[PDB]
């Protein structure tokens, strides 16, 4: 989806290509182990947060 | 109890952390109640007992294979087990391999799980073995442990 | 500034002399240090 | 997912971190320590129970007493150990209900640490004070004590 709506942005998709995180509930945990330090993600806490 | 100086633990050249060659970071951490640090170790006694101590983590490493040793003979006769109740009746092949199939992730967890248990066992006998002073150590289950 | 200086310090003592744990004595030497940080330079560590 | 080395690094880095808040990170030890009920507050009683008991009974028998053997000795002591570690994690369990309970006196006077150093004050009170003879939970009674 992201390549078939945002598909001129060449750098950006580059940038995608060297994204080193792949999965919807991994972003979703990084996100949540960074802006949320010291606390243990969950699947369901991460999407609520 | 005694407290620190703000003025000589904080600030932009750390007075105390180049006295004690720790990090401002390590600092913090052992003056807040956030982590433990090895004031002191006894070298001669340890080295003098380390192998009585090697001997005990040798036993003790001894046991823990013996049980996981049980648990895998357990785990054969449970295969057994399927074996008599899938292959001795009639039934589809793949039917009868869904059981092996669930029975070997079954039983590939429960290594897994003995290899985390290796890997902190290994850890624990690693850190004592190079413990120094003024070493800071997170995880206080460890420190426990210890 | 004094006076919580004051009450932290009493509180250990308290604490200690009556027989606590560790996570609780802990938790109130750090205030008390955390107390004495504010004393000498506030807000040089976390937030005023 | 949950298994394959998926999360249990995220959550020891989660663990191995600073949480320079000083009550964000008497939160996050608080919350190394399950909750009990009803079966575990009254064992955790009696074990209290057994060892002020057998305290007591070691200090009559300092003085004008007998010469208590290893064996004799040795179970009283264990005993005793073992009643102080059951406190311990009594407390360690409620401080919980402590901070919920001091949650709602912040914003005048004090500090919200220094409410909760003093609930976990009134905790110990109430521990040392308790009665599992009567048949009721420990957050009832736990609660004037710390209020």
């Amino acid at each position: 989806q992201i390549v078939e709506r945002f598909g001129f942005s060449e750098i950006m998709r580059s940038t995608l290509e060297k994204d080193n995180t792949v999965g919807t509930d991994e972003a979703l945990l990084d996100i949540y182990r960074k802006l949320r330090p010291g606390e243990p993600p969950t699947k369901e806490s991460a999407q609520t947060l | 109890a005694p407290v620190t100086h703000i003025w000589y633990f904080k600030g932009v050249p750390s007075r105390l952390g180049y006295l004690l060659d720790l990090a401002p970071k390590d600092l913090e951490k052992i003056i807040y109640f956030a982590a433990y640090v090895i004031t002191s170790v006894d070298e001669e006694m340890r080295h003098n007992e380390l192998s009585t101590l090697e001997a005990e983590m040798a036993v003790e490493r001894k046991a823990v294979e013996d049980q996981r040793d049980g648990e895998l003979e357990a785990r054969a006769q449970k295969l057994e087990a399927d074996l008599a109740e899938l292959e001795a009746e009639g039934a589809k092949a793949d039917a009868r391999r869904k059981v092996r199939d669930g029975g070997e992730r079954e039983m590939r967890q429960i290594r897994d799980r003995a290899q985390r248990e290796l890997d902190r066992l290994e850890d624990i006998w690693s850190t004592f073995t190079k413990l120094a002073p003024k070493q800071l150590i997170v995880d206080e289950n460890l420190y426990r442990e210890l | 500034l004094y006076r919580r200086v004051i009450n932290r310090n009493n509180r250990l003592k308290r604490l200690i002399d009556l027989g606590a744990p560790e996570i609780i004595v802990n938790n109130e030497k750090r205030m008390l240090q955390e107390s004495v940080d504010a004393l000498f330079d506030n807000g040089r560590r976390g937030r005023p | 997912e949950d298994e394959s080395e998926a999360l249990r690094q995220a959550r020891k880095d989660a663990e191995l971190t600073a949480s320079a808040d000083s009550v964000r990170a008497y939160l996050k030890q608080i919350g190394k320590v399950a909750l009990l009920n009803a079966e575990e507050e009254v064992e955790l009683a009696k074990r209290i129970e057994a060892g002020l008991y057998a305290t007591q009974l070691m200090t009559e028998l300092s003085e004008r007493g007998e010469k208590l053997p290893a064996a004799q000795r040795r179970d009283m002591m264990w005993i005793c150990r073992d009643g102080d570690r059951a406190k311990n994690h009594l407390l360690e369990a409620n401080l919980r209900l402590v901070v919920s309970l001091a949650k709602r006196y912040t914003g005048r006077g004090m500090a919200f640490l220094d409410l909760i150093q003093e609930g976990n004050l009134g905790l110990i009170r109430a521990v040392e004070k308790f009665d599992y003879t009567k048949g009721y939970k420990f957050s009832t009674y736990a609660t004037w004590w710390i209020r």
